[PDB]
RNA sequence: UAAGAUAUCAGAGGAAAGUCCUCUGAUCAAACAUGCGCUUCCAAUAGUAGAAGGACGUUAAGCAUUUAUCAUUGAACUAGUUCAUUGAAGUCAUUGAUGCAAACUCCUUGGUCACACACGGCGCGGAAGGCGUGUUUGCUGACGUUCCAUUCCCUUGUUUCAAUCAUUGGUUAACUGAUUUUUGGGGCCCUUUGUUUCUUCUGCCUGGAGAAGUUUGACACCAAAUAUUGGUGUUAGGGGAGCUGGGGCCUUUCAAAAUUUUGGAAGGUCUUGGUAGGAACGGGUGGAUCUUAUAAUUUUUGAUUUAU
């Protein structure tokens, strides 16, 4: 007999094709997509709880650290730490999905932009994406002069929220 | 075929077939020469054999020669009891 | 046991390496469970492209104990 | 990666990041074309068959195959089994014990309880016609009831109706055992 | 018949497996598999020296001897000791079994007798 | 170094960092995770180690030091045909007692899933 | 056998090869069959003397594969769970 | 891909030959216990160390070497060499590759335990084997069906001293030992890094706290499309009572043999393990192994000792 252990279910009618109908079935794909999403975070979320080995401290260092004053520690509340871990987890999700693609935005009206950045129609990748519009025929006859009320200004540089109040308050020149 | 049918077939091919040379060499206590694909030959007496041509031997005398720039030497190594894997052999003769 | 699925390859020009050094290009007709393969208009490729290259025959069949790789030089 | 021709969506496909390309290392074994087992295998020579005599004089008597004598013990014992059977087949028109009236009148009854008697045998078999004789057979070597008997009916149609009835009927229960019936056979 | 079923009864014996390479392996034998996968214990795997005025020995096997991690640095001759070596069957060329054991007790296969005794 | 169990077959020594030899004289050293009828095996974080042709004169019979050129390749599936022998290197990160503990908690947790699945399939 | 069942788990991910001739292919793996033979798509092929090229589609007799390197996140796919609890099968 | 099988041997018994089945021996194996003056290993604090393994790290363009296409046509040329043109293929590299060696830096691992600073063992552990007895079992695991099953308490910085309080025992109100409550003093740890990392909720470094809960359940987390459904994981550690298994020892009772040895029953003492599932039975049940199809190109019955 045969079964798929992501779904945990046995196949009802065993043939080769019923397997392939289950192997590329919508239900089964959503399981195996979700199964590896759980094993991804679990290696990171279950952080290596290391084992400590405490040495018997010296007579010398015990006197040199006694004269040194005891520093204050900061412990947050349970309600506080449940929110701050909700934030810091959601922040690391953002740094995954940045993908800084300003450079594609800069060469928009150039003479080979269809052939290099559209990426349905390169050579290296182009045959593979057609399986799984802005065509390759585009030349520099259409849109001769870019600035004819068409172009958008460059989106300004991003900044950190936490340190949003380090910015100089006034601009040097008067913008419109 | 059945399991009993193959037992008849195996007794035939050992007795009335090409491997009858080995089987008639085991029973009659006649020494054989064997050539392995090692390019060295062993002069021995058979005590058992099998389907795969592997065989347990007794009073083995191997005779292996080597050469390095047309300088030859003939080495002789004696062994009491040996068990030979069957793929290694290419030709078994039965001595007169 | 199972037949190798080269169903998408057939009737395209195909280079393949026989044992070690010899490379044989032709148009793939048929195949079997052992990967012994048969192809039309064969040509043995070498280092000099027109010079050492010579044609083999109208139909030739290769044993699958000498296929290493089999690249499909077409779509 | 960019394209990801896979069943999964773009996040999950980017999750299986492969380790970077394998570093190249210049190979140490032999090239696949040049690979071969040792050729030039010098055959079993005449000079080799001349040097056999140094081996032959040293070990002139081979060791005895005593593991073969375990097979020659058993196969010869099976032939001696046939000869004791051959001593029996020469010895039924003789036995005295099977040598009353017509053999077409004789029922064999078999598997009868060791602990039957001829009177219970007679009761059951007299169900299918008048009896001319009985005999339970007992081991002549010591009188263990053998579990068979021979029953001679006044007519062979009553012998074959007794056969019908009380053997193909699963075996006639007499005392506590299931008793085949046949015709005489012998 | 399988003569590999003879090797299974040869268990806890000193033995020399001698490989296709030319590497001999002197050790204490354990369970031999049906495909002849012999598995040894207190072993000492070596290469002989084909003398003949410095004829070069097996180039691949010398690499595979050092790689095992058993070759000690001050091994002057080419040997390597270690515990436990599992050996894939097809590589066995010979097996030099010891002088003491009697073949006649061991070469009587049980399935050979159990076919004749049953018939 | 490490003393392996005197009768321990390839099925027993899962998680033991092995030292597998191929026919070409190249060695793959890693944690074993599966095996098979014809003895092809899955190592976890293996490293192929090769003696280069230049170093090989140094191993010919006369402390020797050998420049072993190695390359990382994590999670392989070897082939059987190629393996020549195996040897044991390290022992697993978890104890012998602790590998029984993780079995019984996982054996308990696996059974809990089925009964929670069967009763979620039965009524709905 | 798990060694082979793993290779099916790696469809549509980048893998490597090493053919016994001493080549090294590394491209996305499209098909595999039970004899460990594979079809790779969009590959980079490294000849035994170092020469590298690119080929769109390649097939390899499984008999000549020396090893396959798989993505490292399948090290904890459920082939490797020792104690597994399958449910009772449906009746045929 | 299929079929078959689930240790072998020997004896007695049931339905002259063999098969089937059952209890009695031997051997073999697994699991579990449990021993051996068994073997090996387990890191400074009386100090700023060190052992094993790495670095796909640096010094470093180190030092020492050797390498950068072939064919066709003309000119000059010695009697090979340079220049220009035409064709063929062409991993990248020359700060390379190959050999030699050092220094430094940094990473992962552990009993950084207890007692002692004392002229070739028999401290308490943990890790890894070898060897020996005993019990169970004879491939192993879910699942169903009838049955046997059937507990608690304290603690989650730790240790030590002092103060008092309570409880229990010894002896002639007093003394002593054990245990518990409130405070104070001293020692060590707090990386527990989400400040105890068994959950949830409250909460903290001038403190180690408080509330609720513990498996047909609860909690955490991930995924969506417009609350729901589908997935992964957590549910712990320490001590004591009970209850029960195994081990050694002691005394008593009994049977055999010639005061002793061997076996069985009970009580006492030391030590060690378990403490919520277990038995029978049942299936067109799962997986393991074994034999044969299978020595005929895709693994194991030889094309890698470079060999004439």
């Amino acid at each position: 007999r045969y079964y798929c252990e992501y779904c945990h279910s046995y196949l009802t009618h065993d043939t080769l094709s019923v397997r392939k109908s289950h192997l590329v079935g919508k239900n089964h794909l959503r399981i195996t997509a979700d199964y590896y999403r759980n094993k991804a975070r679990d290696i990171i979320n279950k952080h290596n709880h290391k084992r400590r080995h405490i040495g018997k401290r010296g007579r010398k260092e015990r006197e040199n650290s006694s004269q040194n004053e005891t520093l204050k520690v900061t412990c947050l509340s349970n309600k506080e730490k449940r929110h701050i871990m909700h934030v810091k987890k959601m922040n690391q999700k953002e740094l995954a999905q940045t993908s800084i693609d300003t450079l594609k935005l800069l060469y928009d009206g150039s003479p080979g932009y269809s052939k290099v950045f559209v990426d349905a129609n390169r050579f290296d990748i182009g045959d593979l994406v057609k399986a799984s519009s802005r065509s390759r025929d585009e030349t520099c006859e259409s849109n001769p002069f870019p600035r004819l009320n068409n172009p958008k200004k460059l989106e300004p540089p991003k900044i950190l929220s936490q340190w949003s109040n380090t910015i100089p308050k006034t601009s040097i020149f008067y913008s419109v | 075929l059945s399991r009993a049918e193959l037992e008849e077939l195996e007794e035939f091919e050992f007795k009335h077939g090409p491997m009858s040379l080995i089987n008639d060499a085991m029973v009659t206590r006649t020494p054989v020469i064997i050539s392995l694909r090692n390019n060295h030959k062993i002069i021995a007496r058979v005590k058992a054999f099998d389907r795969h041509c592997n065989m347990v031997l007794e009073n083995v005398k191997e005779l292996w020669t080597e050469k390095k720039g047309k300088n030859v030497i003939n080495r002789e190594r004696f062994i009491s009891k040996l068990f030979l894997r069957g793929d290694s052999v290419i030709v078994v003769l039965k001595t007169p | 046991v199972s037949t190798p699925e080269l169903k998408k390859y057939m009737d395209k020009k195909i280079l393949l390496n026989i044992n070690g050094s010899r490379k044989v290009a032709g148009i793939l007709r048929g195949y079997d469970i052992f990967l012994n393969v048969v192809l039309d208009d064969a040509m043995e490729i070498n280092g000099e492209d027109p010079a050492n290259n010579h044609q083999l025959g109208l139909q030739t069949v290769i044993r699958g104990n000498s296929i290493i790789s089999l690249e499909a030089l077409d779509a | 990666m960019n394209y990801n021709l896979s069943k999964y969506p773009d996040d999950v496909s980017r999750l299986f990041k492969p380790r970077p390309p394998l570093s190249y290392k210049r190979p140490t074994d032999y090239p696949y074309a040049k690979r071969q087992t040792n050729p030039n295998i010098t055959g079993v020579a005449n000079l080799l068959s001349t040097s056999l005599k140094h081996y032959m004089e040293e070990f002139p008597e081979g060791s005895p195959n005593n593991h073969l004598q375990r097979y020659e013990d058993i196969k010869l014992s099976k032939i001696k089994n046939a000869q004791l059977l051959d001593r029996r087949l020469q010895n039924p028109n003789v036995d005295p014990h099977i040598k009353d009236t017509d053999p077409y009148r004789t029922i064999f009854i078999g598997r009868l309880p060791y602990d039957l008697d001829e009177i219970e045998l007679q009761k059951y078999f007299v169900k299918f016609g008048e009896i001319e004789k009985i005999r339970i057979v007992k081991d002549k070597i010591t009188q263990k009831s053998k579990g068979y008997a021979f029953i001679v009916f006044k007519d062979p149609i009553s012998s074959k109706m007794a056969f019908k009835e009380i053997g193909v009927h699963r075996g006639i229960q007499i005392k506590d055992r299931i008793c085949i019936v046949d015709i005489e056979r012998g | 018949m399988k003569l590999v079923n003879f090797l299974k009864k040869l268990r806890n014996e000193q033995v020399t497996i001698e490989l296709k390479n030319g590497t001999t392996v002197w050790g204490t034998l354990q369970s031999v598999s049906p495909q002849m996968n012999a598995i040894l214990t207190d072993v000492k795997l070596t290469l002989p020296q084909p003398r003949l005025n410095k004829l070069n020995s097996n180039g691949i096997a010398m690499a595979s001897l050092y790689l095992t991690g058993g070759q000690q640095p001050t091994a002057s001759d080419n040997i390597a000791s270690l515990q436990y070596i599992n050996i894939r069957g097809n590589t066995i060329r010979q097996i030099i079994l010891p002088d003491s054991l009697n073949l006649d007790s061991l070469l009587v296969d049980q399935k050979q007798l159990n076919s004749l005794r049953r018939s | 170094k490490i003393q392996v169990a005197h009768s321990s077959r390839l099925a027993n020594l899962i998680d033991y960092k092995l030292r597998v030899l191929t026919q070409d004289g190249r060695v793959y050293i890693g944690q074993l995770m599966a095996f098979d009828k014809h003895m092809n095996l899955v190592l976890n974080e293996c490293i192929e180690e090769r003696v280069p042709k230049t170093q090989l004169d140094k191993l010919r019979p006369r402390t020797l030091n050998i420049k072993v050129e190695k390359r990382v390749l994590g999670l392989t599936i070897l082939r059987g045909e190629q393996i020549l022998s195996t040897v044991v290197e390290d022992k697993p990160l978890l104890s012998k007692k602790e590998r029984l503990v993780r079995d019984k908690k996982e054996k308990k947790q696996a059974q809990k899933q089925t009964k929670l699945r069967k009763e979620k399939e039965k009524k709905p | 056998g798990i060694p082979v069942k793993l290779l099916n788990e790696a469809q549509g991910h980048i893998v490597s090869l090493e053919l016994t001739t001493g080549a090294t292919y590394r491209g996305k793996l499209v098909e595999s069959e039970d004899s460990m033979n594979v079809q790779l798509r969009d590959v980079i092929a490294t000849e035994p003397q170092g020469a590298v090229t690119h080929m769109d589609q390649i097939f390899v007799r499984g008999s000549q594969i020396k090893f396959i390197v798989v993505p490292d996140l399948l090290k904890n796919a459920p082939l490797f769970k020792k104690n597994s609890s399958r449910p009772m099968p449906p009746i045929r």
